[PDB]
RNA sequence: UUUGCUCCACACAAUAUAGAUGGAUACGAAUAAGGCGUCCUUGUGGCGUCGCUGAACCAUAGCAGGCUAGCAACGGUGCACUUGGCGGAAAGGCCUUGGGUGCUUGCUGGCGAAUUGCAAUGUCAUUUUGCGUGGGGAUAAAUCAUUUGUAUACGACUUAGA
RNA sequence: CAGUCAAGCGUUCAUAGCGACAUUGCUUUUUGAUUCUUCGAUGUCGGCUCUUCCUAUCAUACCGAAGCAGAAUUCGGUAA
RNA sequence: GAACUGGCGAUGCGGGAUGAACCGAACGUAGAGUUAAGGUGCCGGAAUACACGCUCAUCAGACACCACAAAAGGUGUUAGU
């Protein structure tokens, strides 16, 4: 869809005579600005419990951001995709700085490998992974090893020309 | 930049070089080119082929004559495919042919100065590590080119002829270093060397 | 996915030696030798320490893969065969027609001859690759050997023999008539 | 294809020959040839000049040579010309021939 | 008679090795491998010339075949900590490299009068080495 | 058929332009590799180096480019010749020798300009031709009228004839 | 005309060759459907004639299968 | 053959190669800047832009209206549950 950001939404349906202020939810939404999450919340709430938007209401709206931007993270998903036939239950393993970094990737990946559409994919829970050998992905257990260290063959360059009066190299 | 431009035709890509020719002819540039031979297609020796078989098929039902022409010249091959990319109909593309041409070789005027390439067009660089091709200098020959070794004997005695000439210039470029090395660390080359150059 | 590494490793039977330069090889030893042209599949070697050689892949597909350890097949394969060579066996099988075989040579050209293949009015021949010489089998009835330093001629030689005794518009269950390949190993005792 | 390099002759001809040049005869001057035979006047360093330059580099040999029509019971008088291919061995050698 | 197959010398990549940025907010300063996160993307950081530890394509950036000593996970600090515990700044303009950079640099920064020195003293320049390739 | 006609040194009018205005600046193969300098037993040999764009290199200062003195070297470039070698793919151009010769911005001088009055390309290109100059060279053919059958609706085809 | 699931038939085995109950297609050489087109005109049918194109290949050249022993046939493939 | 709203008839203009209708938009004659629908190797105007990957096809594919395509399989390869 566009560049993500990580929201925080927060709402109570609407206060009432005999009790108001009802249980009171959170969610973490991606959005890459304020009111597309505020779709989301009433998405998956509007799919658990009882309520609209026309019954209830939202009232904080902040960003939340990953506290280490600098170090790279491995990271698990929960996946609820729908496809031509339905839905069915997927497990990524994706490895990303940040949080909401993994999931423009994820979302990229889904269309590219996967051919589903951003009104198709399902989040269910992220937790960011800690421990390896608990590594059942082999995509990511080739970046786990001890001295990665490997050679770059065939460099190819971009002509800020139209012409080239040589043969150029292509060495790495 | 120059009254002509030289190109090499050796290690190309087909359709995307006449691309970029075709832009420069059509801004005011007189071009030459040698060797399209030596184009790089892609895919088997046996796809290429039907293609010009099919192509080969199609021709002016009541008149096949003064309809659809087939050419076995590497160099007419080029010509082809860059025509149709332009209004060949027009005074226009009319003179934009008469600007352009194309060589079987590295013809008698055109191999006493060199020609140039290009990285958006070179074969070798828009092909991914371990791809499939083939070159027009075979298939030249299997569509009903009777001039391959006619034409494989003269880049024989050619290739002898620029290497013998290089064999001077290799050494009487050893002999510009080696005088340009005796008067360094002068004078005038502490000061130039300052300035930038 | 892409194999980040993929590599395996290769010994040398002390005595031989190995030029090689961009993707080209050569085997020489005890025998003769072997010129090969690898420039068709894109691949890296490199030698750590005499009698060892290696072979390396660094991001390449599953097919890539499956052609770095296809190699390391074939480098193997050619030493063997310049120390110990290849040698094969045929027998001629009949059980009414004798099959009999010729060493012919028209200005030079050293073809095989084929006489009486079940009534053949007609003479067949086989043509001989460079490198490779034949010698007739005794105290056995009916085969011959093959001898030299790769497989591939040697063995296409032999798979010469085998399809050029077609059984034309007859039942091949039953009219089983013509030469198989027996032995299949090298040209030394005791391998 | 085959491309035609040096043209070279002979000294002096016949009438058949050079008739096949006129259209009108009966009122000619005869100039035929006339200045090619001056390379016959000078020892020959022309004459050798074009014929080992063919030795060199001349891929093959054809040959012109014109008929005997006034052995025949023909009145035309006219005789042809026509180029016969050498098959023999060494183009330099056939030159010789 | 032995084997001998070539060279095959490449810049391996690794957590130590140092690359130059040619586009970007920098488009023309260093930084080095921090953290490796796959194919093309990786994690830098170069203190010694002002830019940030980015996460970045190799699209972006070139190579260099200059490694020296570095942990794995060592932050701003021991980032410039194992930097000049190398000497790799002497051993950066050591290189035609870095020459060819300062030549060209100069010559968008040259005017038509230190433009024209250049010219002069290559009048002179270019005399002796004419009676040079005259005599020998 | 009035002195006609072809190449050159040229005398002027022209006629247009698919598009002048410092140099189209010449190994080969290879790119999961390579060029170059270098040594030896000249091997698919060892050692060092470069690339990341030709933003390279060479040339370039003067009335659109002048008159001319002196130093230093014996050199460079352009002009017209001379010696020899090469070049067949669409050679007709490239390579080199000897003299004559101008510049010599490789270093230092004497002088010239204006008003063309704050901008107006303000021309220093070349395709081809017509007509007068004088120095070499050459004395052309085809058509029809006529006849022929190897040809034909017709021209054409094809023979011949001072 | 070509399949595909495959109870079975085939002495014994579903798939040698076929294949019911079923289900997926293609065609405009069948007749239908339509009035879009032309009734101030496009000369109906057939035939004789002459040419060309398609392949859903009847035959030949080269080939695999069999309940192909010999022999022949039936199915299939590249190909007009 | 009917119900809804809208079009054309009675409508040019950019686009869909082109087409009564689909998209955008409706119109005096110019001049500038800004976007519509759609695109951007060349025709032909405009980045042989950057990105994350998928595919090698002995009849590839290559964007609505729309220009046709299905069952059913495959140890081709891919992410996988």
């Amino acid at each position: 869809m566009a560049h993500f950001k990580e929201y925080q939404v927060i709402g109570r349906r609407l206060p009432t005579e005999s009790v108001p202020e009802p249980k009171l939810f959170r969610m973490r939404i991606f959005a890459s600005n304020e009111v597309i999450a505020k779709s989301r919340y009433w998405y998956f709430l509007q799919k658990l419990h009882k309520v609209k938007k026309a019954s209830g209401e939202i009232v904080s709206i902040n960003q939340i951001n990953e506290a280490h931007p600098t170090k790279v993270k491995n990271f698990g998903v929960w996946v609820r995709y729908d496809s031509r036939s339905g839905t069915h239950n997927m497990y990524k393993e994706i490895r990303d700085v940040s949080r909401v970094a993994a999931v423009e990737t994820l979302y990229q990946d889904m269309a590219a490998r996967h051919r589903a559409r951003f009104r198709s994919i399902h989040i269910l829970k992220v937790a960011e992974i800690e421990k390896t050998a608990d590594v059942k992905r082999q995509y990511v257990k080739q970046f786990l090893t001890k001295d990665l260290k490997f050679p770059l063959p065939h460099r190819v360059q971009k002509s800020t020309k139209t012409f080239s009066y040589k043969r150029p190299s292509t060495f790495y | 930049v120059e009254p002509v431009v030289v190109i090499d035709g050796k290690g190309h890509l087909v359709g995307r070089l006449a691309s970029v020719v075709a832009k420069q002819l059509l801004n005011g540039q007189k071009i030459v080119v040698v060797r399209a031979e030596e184009l790089n297609i892609s895919g088997e020796f046996f796809r290429n082929k039907l293609k010009y078989h099919d192509f080969l098929r199609k021709a002016t039902a009541f008149n096949k004559t003064r309809g659809p022409f087939h050419f076995r010249a590497p160099s007419r091959i080029f010509y082809k495919a860059l025509r149709g990319m332009v209004s060949h109909k027009t005074a226009r593309g009319k003179a934009a042919l008469e600007r352009l041409k194309v060589f079987e070789g590295i013809p008698p005027p055109y191999d006493k100065k060199k020609r140039v390439v290009v990285p958006q067009a070179l074969r070798v660089l828009r092909l991914k590590p371990g791809r499939k091709y083939t070159t027009l200098g075979k298939l030249s020959t299997s569509v009903g080119w009777k001039y391959e070794d006619v034409v494989a004997k003269l880049e024989a005695k050619r290739k002898v002829s620029s290497a013998e000439y290089y064999a001077k210039k290799r050494a009487f470029t050893k002999k510009v270093a080696s005088a340009n090395a005796t008067a360094a660390e002068s004078d005038v080359a502490k000061q130039l060397a300052a300035l930038g150059y | 996915m892409k194999y980040i590494q993929t590599e395996q490793q290769i010994e040398v039977p002390e005595g031989v030696t190995v030029s090689i330069k961009s993707r080209i090889v050569k085997v020489v030893g005890p025998r003769g030798t072997l010129t090969k042209n690898l420039k068709h599949i894109d691949v890296t070697f490199t030698k750590v320490n005499n009698q060892l050689i290696k072979v390396a892949v660094h991001n390449g597909g599953r097919k890539h893969v499956a052609a770095l350890r296809t190699v390391k097949s074939l480098v193997d394969n050619m030493i063997t065969g310049v120390t110990k060579g290849y040698k094969y066996k045929m027998r001629y099988v009949y059980a009414h027609f004798p099959i009999n075989v010729n060493i012919v040579e028209k200005d030079g050209a050293k073809f095989i001859e084929v006489r009486n293949f079940l009534g053949d009015k007609k003479i067949r021949n086989v043509p001989v690759r460079d490198g490779v010489t034949i010698e007739f089998s005794t105290n056995v009835k009916d085969e011959i050997v093959l001898s030299g330093n790769s497989v591939e001629d040697v063995s296409q030689n032999a798979a010469d023999l085998q399809q050029i005794c077609r059984v034309r518009n007859k039942d091949i269950r039953k009219f089983l008539d013509g030469i198989y390949v027996s032995h299949k190993g090298f040209i030394t005792e005791d391998l | 294809g085959l491309r035609s390099l040096t043209t070279v002759w002979a000294e002096h001809l016949s009438d058949e020959v050079k008739r096949r040049f006129y259209k009108n005869w009966y009122k000619s001057k005869k100039k035929a040839f006339t200045k090619y035979s001056a390379k016959y006047a000078q020892d020959g360093a022309g004459i050798e000049r074009e014929l080992a330059r063919i030795k060199k580099y001349a891929s093959v040999v054809r040959v012109l040579v014109h008929t005997q029509i006034r052995k025949t019971p023909l009145a035309q008088k006219k005789a042809h010309l026509a180029e016969i291919q050498l098959n023999g061995g060494s183009i330099s050698e056939k030159v010789d021939w | 008679t032995d084997s001998i197959v070539k060279a095959s010398n490449w810049r391996l990549v690794e957590v130590g090795r140092v690359v130059l940025i040619k586009k970007g907010q920098s488009a023309g300063k260093l930084a080095a491998i921090v953290e490796i996160i796959d194919q093309k993307k990786v994690l830098i950081d170069g203190p010694k010339a002002g830019v940030p530890r980015q996460a970045i394509n190799l699209g972006q950036v070139v190579l260099t075949p200059l490694t020296f000593a570095l942990p794995r996970g060592a932050r701003t600090a021991t980032v410039s900590k194992k930097w000049a515990a190398a000497a790799v700044c002497e051993k950066w303009a050591a290189s035609s490299w870095a020459k060819k950079i300062a030549q060209r640099e100069r010559r968008a920064a040259l005017t038509d009068f230190e433009r024209f020195q250049v010219m002069v003293l290559r009048k002179q320049k270019r005399y002796t080495v004419k009676k040079a390739l005259a005599k020998a």
